[PDB]
């Protein structure tokens, strides 16, 4: 098979001239040794198909037309180059970016002209078969004759090419009659999984049923995708199994089930580099930025500057403080929105969701267990930890759940005694909720209480209760009209990048500039508002501090300030008045 | 180590991580598709307690720093949930 | 027919090192004499080997 | 010029940023347009703004259609590539942009693509299916002309 | 085998056929065909010997035509553009289309036009940020039988390019909404299979809860989101729901507040743009039409013929109407004019103001900016009828009044006595418990008094009233 | 088909089927009567036996108004529990 | 068991002690006889031993402690339990 050698010597040349990949292999060889010096990376080198055409078209057309004869000599060549690297103290994997395609196909259009040829499928992935080990290298120890003894197991998906099947069990006294004990943990196991892929629901032609084909995901690729995710798989299209023709009478016509091996799995729908962080740093000094930011949330939504301000102040959230040998005070801020429909309350929340960096959305009922583990024989709020939970139609939700939400929100933990596993597990999530007024449109005129409909402590738990009115005016109307019109005919993405660095860097602590302000304010609130309106408690005070610290994060300031205190004052005022 | 484990209890269980093949089947996998299990070795459970202790040997010493200052009652009192005012 | 490839790890002298680990000890007479004899005395079954002392 | 394909070809938007400030914005209440603003311009006006200046009035930022990803993807399988989706004008358009920016490199590329379509279009010149749907408008027009020569020569072939 | 012959009294048999190579995917399921092929038998253990029959196909030929439709691609022949662009030149174009839909169905002109503006889609905007507004609207046919709405839907189902009629609850095997089911070795539903077009629903008040949620979240943002197990996918429904509800107790429900009909909640009616509770008042010539039709219904197929020439003359052949709708839908996307915009501002502020003033008295019924957005989508729809890239004022002037008819539709043991429950809530039960609907049942069981709707009404009343 | 037998409907074919107190009937029966009136045939799919028996019966019914003698001025359909569509038959 | 049985010989803690409805209050009303719960339902005749301590955080009748109302009015709880 000197031609397989030719493929290797040919793919050799491609690397190191040009050398643009070799630096990445070196990077892989170095990073792991750096982990060796410490006190994880899959070994595979993504090959852009882009570059392959510049050198040889003959070898380019081959990878697409007949990948079985080509990918493995190229692979053996990649290992061969990884061993000439540095130094001592594995098969790897190819990837194939592309430069698609031909071979571009959705799963609906495929079979057989596209079989035994590289393929990039795309569609929804369900139901994602459960992750499981797969044996490859057999390793044994002989005694007292010693040495070291190994067998090599060839499965159906071994390499690419078909080979005389090795399986199964263990060699167990290979000649001469010496005993062989299985050596576990020297022997190699590559993980293995399969996931079926349905064509995109929106490009479905008719009431004709969906056609899905299965993709086996080797090695690292495993557990890279939850089911229901947009996926563009790549891989060689393989037909495995006899069609029944192997066994002699299997009489049925049905046969040759097909699947795709490998390979990449690019998902479809943070890194701050050098320049971005500089942009932030420059932008932090400007005094008015908060208002611009607060406007950046709402391309499609009028006014509500105060509410947008709020959502930012939730995205940041008052650090977290865990006292020595004592309970921790709640860091994050929770928000509610109440008003007549068309208030965008349900529209706002999706935009909360997108840029939120997590978390799970929940709408009314909803449930079961909401955040709970349910103690499965034989949830959200937990899985949403360090994130933004959305709740829609927050009123509709059964009181049974609310009882638990009390425990989630302030206390900050979830407790499960159910049968069972008995544990206190932590859900520290931030929370938004939008909830319709009691009955009809009556919210606006109706009393400060009896309007909310969901007493009582809940009303308190939420740091901010914002009320919005749909009441109509002609002027405001016109001003609605134009923007609505233009809509149908500084960057927003920069907003989350702006946010993460702000979140882990750096926590502003607290300063004696401010305290007297929030104390004055607080005492004012209790004393005067308890005549004006309700509810007010120490909780409000806590919230004051969280808001202060959050606006400090917006300012990037290593310290809390008086101005910030005044801001918190302002928004909590518009909350109240 | 038997019976050490009880249902519903979070535990750090340590052990050699091993396959026990295959009993067959053997046609289906193909292969060999080990499916494994964890051999238990040691068991450490989270959250293991008065009133049960015998001694009261040199531990009384650990009590005495608290006693000697006197006015134990107010001291401990304040020492429950200092986190609030 | 079932090839063989040497490894730097060898169990032969490692067993020797285990034997030197057992019954010859100082830091904690030694603990492996008493802990073993109490089993030999048949009041005890489980032998808890700590990797800490190794 | 008078043909509809050209005057329609000039209708296409390009991402060209201004080298200079220009008060008297004709597009709204600037009034001037700040320097290095990226504004999409149709080809007709943008064509001589890159010439007249010795620094031109506009940078001519390369159109998303000509993105090196595309000019790469058209070197794989042109015959299965869908032109009609991206612009749809290509040859009517690209012909102008190759002269405007005086780029040699891609000539050899498009000069190839158009042979490769045509060695396919003499194949649908014989008497569609789905493929006819993905041609560029002007190329499509040539398909009419060929298919008509053939059809007519066949109808003459017999009675 | 075909239902005409020869079922007799027995369920018709189905022979299994294997197409292969280039005949594969040649035929959409549900289309009549004539197969040729060999006839042959396969084993397939299920004795003795009992081999089961199949028909190999060489080769298949569909019935006339049938290409083009099904098999209608985004492309078409030139002369269709020709005759379309000839139809765009009709002054009566709108008016002749409104005569195409219900050759059989008599009157009900508002509904009759509403279907038209529905099929044509509307303004669709991808504008940043990720938020995208939708088209096109929704329609409610709700009312007592003889409305022909349940037949009318069958008609829309026929006309619309891609349509799925599902009256449920889903039926029979088909779920009503996007559903994750696993391959034993997307399950399907109304919405998904129907995507990018019309969906027809009946008994819309009778639908199950769990998927009702799914719907009312779907219709606004067009996307269903499924978090079940290892697949979290968010999948697209671009469909525009057309629902016909059945109202309860008859005319008194009009005497009752106009809303309050569907379950305990009007929110459904809030989501829905165009709500048309209707009447089939036979113009004296209608009831006689149907009657006379029943009297005869025999020989000599004269009436059926008359229907057929009604089909020829009945404006667009409706086989053409379809192709037309596809055409207009893909080709051009309309946009509104500024004076029309300010016009509609005046419209909506007058609505808000006036009807607020109407509700000063707490008159029980409503107004959302969503309704405005509806009005918009109607304007773009009708603009897309005329095929014009631009809207006009008159053009909207129709729409305002049409939707005004919709508003008119929004408008239309004594209660106070049973409305007490108050005497029970007080000096009877401060807790409420051991009281529950069951109590009012024992309290109003042997008092000669309480109906289910009565009991709930007074309850909902007092709930709202704030007592 | 019980360890084949028709209901009253099948048994009474061409004759007169006589039922009373609809309101007390479990839905399982209600669907049967509805089907019988609708298509004039009862179909049975269990167990292995699969048919359509033919009941052409005239149904005569006795029903009891909800609660009192005349429950309300309200319409008959409102007066009694039986749903309007079964009543239309 | 859970709660009371799960925590016994040690302190049990309760929040929202008003909203617990009825059947719960009977359990807790009885557990101050200590040493007892008695479950007669279905497959259970047992009487298990709960040595539990109880701490109960509760909110006065809405909204907050109306001083124009007597004590026991603004505390919704029966006197059978408070004793």
């Amino acid at each position: 098979d000197a031609v397989f050698g030719d493929r290797v010597r040919r793919f050799q040349e491609f690397l190191d001239t040009f050398t643009s990949y070799r630096d990445s292999v070196r990077s892989i060889q170095v990073y792991n040794s750096n982990n060796a010096a410490n006190y994880i990376l899959p070994h595979r080198i993504i090959i852009s198909l882009d570059d392959l055409r510049e050198f040889d078209r003959s070898f380019w057309s081959g990878i697409l037309v007949e990948p079985a004869y080509f990918i493995p000599p190229a692979e053996k060549a990649l290992t061969d180059l990884a061993d000439s690297m540095d130094d001592v103290p594995h098969p790897w994997k190819l990837s194939f970016k592309g430069s698609f395609g031909a071979h571009a196909l959705s799963p609906r259009t495929l079979t057989a002209q596209h079989l035994n040829k590289l393929v990039s499928v795309e569609g929804i992935v369900t139901k994602t078969s459960l992750v499981r080990p797969k044996l490859i290298r057999s390793v044994h120890y002989a005694a007292k004759t010693g040495r070291f003894h190994y067998r090599d197991y060839t499965d159906a998906t071994t390499t690419l090419t078909t080979r005389i099947p090795t399986p199964a069990i263990y060699p167990t006294e290979d000649t001469e009659g010496n005993k062989l004990t299985t050596e576990y943990g020297y022997s190699t196991f590559i993980d293995h999984q399969r996931i079926t892929v349905q064509e995109m629901p929106e490009m479905a032609p008719a009431g004709q049923l969906p056609r899905s084909i299965d993709v086996i995901l080797d090695d690292d690729l495993v557990d890279k995708t939850k089911p229901g995710d947009r996926v563009n798989v790549v891989g060689v299209f393989k037909s495995l199994g006899a069609g029944g023709m192997n066994q002699s009478n299997s009489n049925t016509l049905i046969g040759f089930k097909t699947l795709i091996l490998g390979n990449t799995v690019y998902p479809l729908h943070q890194m701050l580099t050098d320049f971005d962080i500089r942009n932030i740093n420059k932008l932090s000094k400007k005094k008015d930025i908060f208002d611009i930011l607060s406007q950046s949330l709402a391309p499609s939504i009028y006014g509500h500057d105060h509410i947008k301000k709020a959502i930012l102040l939730m995205l940041m959230g008052g650090v977290e403080k865990n006292l020595e040998n004592g309970s921790h005070l709640r860091g994050d801020i929770n928000i509610l929105m109440v008003g007549d429909p068309s208030t965008a309350k349900s529209q706002l929340l999706r935009f909360v969701l997108n840029t939120a960096s997590l978390a799970i959305a929940t709408t009314g009922r909803g449930s079961s267990g909401v955040g709970l583990t349910a103690a499965v024989t034989t949830g959200a709020m937990v899985l949403a930890d360090r994130g933004v939970v959305c709740i829609d139609e927050f009123d509709k939700m059964t009181d049974v759940d609310r009882v638990a939400i009390h425990e989630v929100m302030e206390q900050q933990t979830v407790t499960i005694a159910k049968a069972g596993i008995h544990t206190t597990l932590n859900a520290r999530c931030s929370v938004i909720a939008a909830a319709n007024p009691v009955f009809g449109q009556y919210d606006v005129n109706r009393d400060p209480h009896q309007n909310i409909a969901l007493p009582d402590s809940l009303l308190s738990r939420f740091d901010l209760l914002f009320v919005v009115t749909d009441d109509i005016n002609e002027i405001r109307d016109r001003s609605i009209s134009e923007h609505v019109l233009r809509t149908h005919r500084v960057t927003i993405p920069f907003l989350r990048k702006y946010v993460q660095y702000a979140k882990e860097r750096v926590i502003p602590q607290l300063t004696q500039e401010a305290i007297n302000v929030i104390v004055k304010n607080y005492t004012d609130l209790r004393n005067d508002d308890n005549t004006k309106k309700s509810p007010i408690t120490a909780r409000t005070l806590e919230t004051l501090i969280r808001l202060a610290t959050a606006h400090a994060k917006v300012r990037l300031s290593k310290t809390v300030n008086k101005v910030d205190a005044k801001v918190a004052a302002n928004l909590l005022r518009f909350a109240l008045l | 180590l038997v019976r050490s484990l009880s249902p519903g209890d979070i535990v750090d269980v340590t052990g050699i991580f091993l396959p026990a093949p295959y009993t067959g089947f053997k046609a289906l996998k193909a292969g060999l598709l080990t499916e494994t299990y964890l051999e238990a070795q040691f068991v450490r459970q989270h959250k293991k307690k008065f009133a049960s202790f015998s001694l009261t040997s040199d531990v009384e010493e650990r009590v005495m720093e608290l006693i000697t200052s006197g006015d134990v009652y107010n001291r401990l009192a304040k020492s429950i949930a200092p986190e609030i005012y | 027919a079932l090839p063989s490839i040497q490894l730097p790890v060898d169990y032969n002298n490692l067993f020797n090192e285990i034997t030197d680990f057992l019954v010859t000890f100082k830091q904690d007479g030694p603990k492996y004499m008493a802990m073993l004899q109490k089993v030999a005395n048949r009041e005890l079954n489980s032998v808890i080997i700590d990797l800490d002392d190794i | 010029y008078y043909d509809i394909d050209d005057v329609l070809a000039d209708g296409t938007e390009f991402p060209c940023k201004f080298q200079y400030d220009i008060p008297g914005l004709g597009y709204n209440p600037g009034r001037p347009i700040t320097k290095n603003t990226k504004l999409s311009l149709p080809l007709w006006l943008a064509r001589i703004l890159a010439i007249v200046g010795p620094v031109p009035f506009v940078e001519l930022l390369p159109p998303d259609m000509f993105s090196t990803k595309v000019m790469n993807a058209i070197k794989t399988d042109p015959v299965a590539l869908d032109l009609h989706s991206i612009n749809s004008h290509f040859f009517s358009l690209a012909i102008k942009w190759i002269m405007l920016f005086s780029e040699k490199e891609l000539a050899n590329v498009v000069s190839e693509l158009l042979l490769q379509r045509a060695q396919e279009l003499n194949h649908h010149a014989s008497s569609t299916s789905t493929f006819l749907l993905k041609l560029e408008e002007m190329e499509k027009e040539i398909y009419k002309k060929s298919h008509e020569s053939y059809k007519d020569t066949k109808r003459w072939m017999f009675k | 085998e075909i239902p005409e012959l020869v079922p007799v009294g027995e369920m018709p048999r189905n022979l299994t056929m294997t197409c292969d190579r280039y005949l594969t995917n040649k035929v959409i399921p549900g289309t009549r065909v004539t197969i040729v092929g060999i006839y042959s038998i396969y084993n397939s253990k299920n004795g003795v010997a009992i081999r089961t029959p199949y028909i190999k196909i060489l080769g298949i030929q569909s019935d006339v035509e049938t290409s083009s439709i099904w098999n209608s691609v985004t492309m078409f022949t030139e002369e269709e553009e020709e005759e379309f662009l000839q139809l765009s030149r009709n002054p009566k174009l709108y008016e002749i289309l409104t005569n195409s839909i219900a050759p059989s169905i008599f009157g009900n002109e508002d509904i009759k036009k509403a279907i038209v503006c529905l099929l044509m889609g509307g303004s669709k905007k991808i504008l940043p940020d990720g938020m995208r507004l939708r088209g096109d609207i929704n329609v409610l046919l709700l009312g007592d039988p003889g409305t022909a709405k349940s037949q009318l839907l069958k008609f829309v189902e026929k006309v619309s390019p891609i349509a799925v009629y599902t009256s449920g609850k889903g039926s029979s095997a088909a779920g009503l909404t996007a559903s994750v089911q696993r391959d034993p070795m997307l399950e399907g539903g109304a919405m998904v299979l129907a995507d990018g077009g019309v969906v027809c629903i009946d008994e819309f008040d009778k639908m199950r809860d769990e998927d009702r949620v799914a719907i009312h979240e779907a219709m606004e943002q067009q996307t269903i989101s499924i978090a079940k197990a290892g697949i979290t996918t968010v999948l697209n429904s671009r469909t525009s729901v057309l629902a016909a509800a059945n109202p309860i107790y008859g005319r008194y429900d009009d005497l009752k507040s106009p809303g309050d009909n569907i379950d305990f909640q009007t929110t459904i009616l809030s989501r829905f743009d165009m709500i048309f509770i209707v009447k089939d008042d036979h113009n004296e010539e209608r009831d006689i039409s149907i009657a006379n039709h029943v009297i005869n219904i025999h020989t000599g197929n004269a009436n059926a013929m008359q229907n057929q020439q009604e089909e020829n003359g009945s404006e667009i052949s409706i086989e053409k109407m379809k192709r037309y709708i596809t055409y207009c839908r893909l080709k051009c996307a309309p946009r509104l004019s500024p004076q029309a915009a300010e016009k509609l501002s005046s419209n909506f502020v007058t609505i808000r103001k006036q009807l607020l003033i109407n509700e000063l008295e707490s008159t029980e019924r409503p107004i959302t900016i969503r309704q405005l957005e509806a009005i918009i989508r109607i304007t773009e729809s009708l603009a897309k009828l005329e095929l014009s890239p631009i809207a006009q004022e008159r053009h909207v002037d129709e729409a305002i009044r049409l939707f005004q008819a919709s508003t008119m539709d929004a408008a239309s043991t004594s209660l106070s006595e049973i409305r007490r429950f108050e005497q029970e809530l007080k000096r009877r039960l401060p807790i409420g418990w051991s009281t529950s609907y069951q109590t009012l049942r024992r309290e109003f069981v042997d008092t000669h008094r309480f109906s289910q709707l009565a009991l709930d009404k007074a309850l909902y009343a007092l709930e709202k009233h704030e007592t | 088909v019980r360890k084949l037998e028709g209901g009253a409907l099948v048994l009474a074919d061409k004759g007169v089927c006589l039922i009373d107190e609809f309101d007390k009937m479990n839905d399982q029966d209600r669907t049967s009567i509805h089907e019988a009136m609708e298509q004039q045939s009862i179909s049975i799919s269990k167990a292995g036996i699969v048919t359509t028996l033919q009941a052409r019966c005239s149904i005569i019914a006795a029903a009891n108004p909800n609660g009192g003698r005349y429950n309300s001025t309200l319409p008959l359909a409102q007066n009694v529990s039986l749903t309007e569509p079964i009543l239309s038959r | 068991g859970g709660a009371l049985v799960l925590a016994d010989n040690g302190i049990c803690c309760i929040d929202e002690f008003d909203k617990m409805d009825e059947s719960d209050r009977t359990a807790i009303h009885e557990v101050m006889e200590q040493q007892t719960i008695s479950i007669s339902k279905a497959g259970i005749n047992t009487t298990l031993n709960a040595r539990t301590s109880i701490l109960a955080a509760a909110n006065p009748l809405y909204g907050r402690y109306n001083p124009r109302l007597s004590p026991l009015d603004n505390i919704n709880l029966p006197a059978a339990l408070l004793s």
